[PDB]
């Protein structure tokens, strides 16, 4: 319903109407299966491959573990990102990174996501292209965002370590301007 | 659906109240009720109008639900749908009457797309116009539908891959021909040989033909083994028909020389030589028409079954009648009802060799009826067979042509995406939408 | 074509910001933006209506370009085209969905004339109804 | 092959019979005399009928199509002169109006 | 015994077929060679083949054949008539010429 969505999400009514018209225009009532999601991303990322990261966050948006994403699944996830607090965005990010949803990220779990994002740049990168370089990026991340020093980052580990920074905090306010 | 006779049912419930000697009648279910009003559906500028009680008849669809409140404008009091206004009329008329029609002039894909948008299912199309919906949808569907082993499997199942495949195909389509010509010629009785018996060429120059057919069968068996080694599913291949054809074309020579005249009776090798002609079916790989012939013989086997049945029925009937009408005569060749099958099959096919002709009035009358009866019972499967043949041929034509244009539109789409990427690279070297997309890509450029 | 999921892509870009230990993220490209409005196409008296974001999906044609400003009236706020109102519907439905259909009951020459006027090419007719377009056009050519 | 005075002396010599049987001609100078010969002649006749019945519809349809094509071609070439007459009549009328 | 309308059944065609397929044996053994001339039993043996029509119950095509022979009897009438006419004409001409 339009009213229950008016109250569940931080959106106004006209912003809900615009989003619903667009959503249903792109996939009418065959709401989305995990394959059409990736085909929808494929329009925004030429020169690269986006299917793996698309699959990675399709399960983040799928709150229940059904095979499909509805409109409330879509719009609740958009509201928790575009209208929520910085802590809510960070919780969403961490829950995306943590694969098995246990509460801790190991080097394999985030290595997979780093490979996924790197695949999106595509065939040719203007500087060199390596694999131990994504390993180095994972290493720099675990350097910047861990006090456990056990090669494992946790929910509070990521929350309190990701807040102290400056440039990423100026970044994570990008999602408030244009909506 | 039925909601305007509900006052009538309530009024009819008067018959129960005096016989409702049961103490309490239930208190009425009166609630807040507001009148019907005309609601205005503004579909692509075209204004439709209807009572809302008409739309609340099917509450499992877009218009009967509260989903349509996503399309309402409080400032204009109208629902606006940015959809096609010519198919929405069929949806509205489904809500009014109760049956969903199909406009014969409408593209089936647009119709299906609109039905999917509004929540209607194509299963509830009225019987008045539902066969033609299925017709058009069937037609639309059918219109829109390793370096050593798999490379040679791609060469085999497509002889036009490389000129090496073309040469291999044109050389395997040569030993078939030479073996066929050899098996034909080996029976030609030639050479007077005024010193000895008159013999056919095949047994006079015995080894000269042994060389030829041995070469041919070795090539056949080696290319068959190569087909086997390139077969991905080596059990689906064995079950195929061409595999059976090749097996039964090569084995009449193996079975032949294993049991050679070391043990021979003349009544058993003519069968091994007759089977040697079935290798002429190996041309199935070379001519598409010979494959379409098999496809159409298999597509209409229900007609050939009835052909055989009605034919043998008419043969038995007319052979009985002709035998009993022609039994007693001077030198009658109608000695038996089986012996009268010959005549009948020579007469039903309008062949008429003339070695058996009736000589009595009844025989002549019934032969004259047998000829026409055969004509009409053989004229039944021929239109079906030729129609199926032409249909399958023109089907394959359009299939290949559509598979051609599919590559053209794929070329179109990746050309467009290349153009978009070049537009991004151009904007990086310094239209109200691409700004945000390019900014998203630039934010991604963090990766390095 | 795909422009209503762009907010969704921007929101999905949240996964990169924590791993963006590269110092600077690019400043946003915010510009002056005005809402969608219903624009009124007055084709031969018949009034069609659509969001202008629907027409700006193909900017190499008459309706997606600024060429249509030659047909605008500031006093009536409407675009007036003195054209046939029954083939314009197919053009508008091409702008909406993305596939161009062919009405089987329409003369092929009138259809080609309207497509030529609006800047559409007969090459982008959807596969659903494209064999019959070619059929009718072949017959029309060989007849003329 | 093996018969009293068999005229099936060779596989080429058996072409004649077959082409006389597939076309439903049946001269009768060569007829089988064995059960297998009769069975296979009876199958040969029907097989010939069905393999010759394939090109005939195509040929006759193409013939009628080309004939009715030439008809309409000449008729349209006739009416073209009529509309050309119409147009230069109109232009003569405009010059006379001037 | 299962026929609801035991008079509509007797008037049907399959009933006639069954009757005329069974009776050539009854009529046959009632008047057996105790009184026989060879010119009358071959008719009883010819009628014995009409029991092959009892396959009408088993094959739908054989019923559709009867349905279409009855649906277009107006064409078979003209066929028989024109055939008889042409036969008489050409037989007259050929007899007087030959």
């Amino acid at each position: 319903g339009l009213e229950q969505l008016q109250e569940q999400t931080k959106f106004t009514r006209k912003e809900l109407q615009v989003l619903y018209r667009g959503f249903k225009n792109e996939c009418p009532s065959g709401i989305v299966n995990e394959e059409n999601f990736k085909q929808i991303y494929s329009q925004f990322f030429p020169q690269g491959d986006s299917s793996t990261y698309a699959t990675f966050l399709f399960n983040a948006f799928d709150t229940n573990h059904d095979g499909s994403v509805s409109f409330e699944d879509f719009v609740a996830g958009l509201s928790v990102i575009l209208r929520g607090t910085v802590d809510d965005r960070l919780n969403w990010a961490f829950n995306l990174y943590d694969l098995n949803k246990d509460g801790c990220i190991t080097k394999e779990e985030m290595l997979d996501i780093m490979k996924s994002i790197y695949d999106m740049m595509g065939k040719y990168t203007y500087p060199a292209l390596r694999e131990e370089a994504p390993r180095e990026h994972v290493e720099s991340f675990f350097q910047k965002m861990d006090r456990n020093k056990d090669g494992v980052v946790t929910i509070e580990e990521f929350i309190e370590s990701c807040q102290k920074d400056e440039n990423i905090m100026r970044s994570m306010q990008l999602f408030d301007n244009v909506i | 659906g039925v909601a305007a006779w509900l006052p009538f049912a309530r009024a009819a419930a008067i018959g129960w109240m005096p016989v409702a000697n049961c103490p309490m009648p239930l208190a009425p279910a009166d609630k807040n009720k507001r009148q019907d009003e005309l609601i205005v559906l503004n579909v692509s500028g075209r204004r439709f109008q209807t009572w809302r009680t008409t739309l609340e008849r099917y509450p499992d669809t877009l218009l009967g639900s509260t989903e349509k409140e996503f399309f309402f404008n409080e400032d204009t009091k109208e629902y606006f749908f940015d959809r096609d206004p010519e198919v929405f009329r069929c949806v509205l008329n489904f809500y009014r009457t109760g049956k969903l029609h199909y406009p014969r002039y409408e593209c089936i894909s647009a119709y299906d797309d609109e039905l999917a948008f509004y929540g209607i299912l194509p299963e509830i199309i009225g019987d008045c116009c539902y066969e033609e919906y299925k017709d058009r949808k069937r037609e639309n569907a059918e219109r829109l539908m390793l370096s050593f082993r798999q490379t040679m499997w791609r060469a085999f199942e497509n002889p036009h891959t490389s000129t090496l495949a073309l040469v291999f195909y044109y050389v395997t389509g040569f030993f078939i021909a030479v073996s066929v010509i050899t098996n034909v010629v080996e029976t030609v009785p030639c050479g007077t040989v005024p010193g000895s018996k008159e013999l056919p060429c095949g047994e006079r120059y015995s080894v000269a033909f042994f060389c030829l057919d041995t070469a041919c069968v070795m090539i056949f068996t080696v290319e068959y083994l190569l087909r086997l080694f390139a077969a991905p599913s080596r059990y689906r291949f064995i079950r195929s028909v061409m595999s059976i054809i090749d097996v039964v074309a090569i084995m009449p020579y193996y079975i032949g020389l294993v049991m050679t005249n070391n043990e021979d009776v003349s009544g058993a090798f003519v069968t091994l030589r007759v089977f040697r002609v079935f290798r002429i079916f190996k041309f199935s790989r070379h001519s598409q028409g010979l494959r379409i012939l098999g496809y159409t013989l298999k597509s209409c086997a229900s007609e050939l079954g009835f052909l055989l049945f009605s034919l043998t029925m008419a043969i038995i009937i007319f052979a009985t009648v002709m035998f009993y009408a022609e039994k007693g005569s001077s030198a009658s060749k109608f000695t038996s009802i089986p012996a009268s099958f010959w005549y009948t099959i020579v007469t039903m096919t309008t062949l008429g060799y003339g070695d058996m002709v009736p000589k009595t009035i009844a025989g002549k009358i019934f032969g004259s009826i047998c000829s026409l009866s055969g004509v009409l019972v053989i004229a039944l499967p021929v239109p079906v067979i030729v129609s199926n043949f032409s249909r399958i041929y023109h089907q394959n034509q359009r299939a290949d042509k559509r598979r051609a244009q599919k590559k053209a539109r794929l070329a179109r789409i990746r050309v467009a995406k290349t153009g978009s990427s070049n537009a991004y690279l151009h904007s990086k070297r310094n239209s109200l939408i691409e700004s945000q997309h390019h900014h998203l890509l630039h934010c991604l450029e963090k990766t390095t």
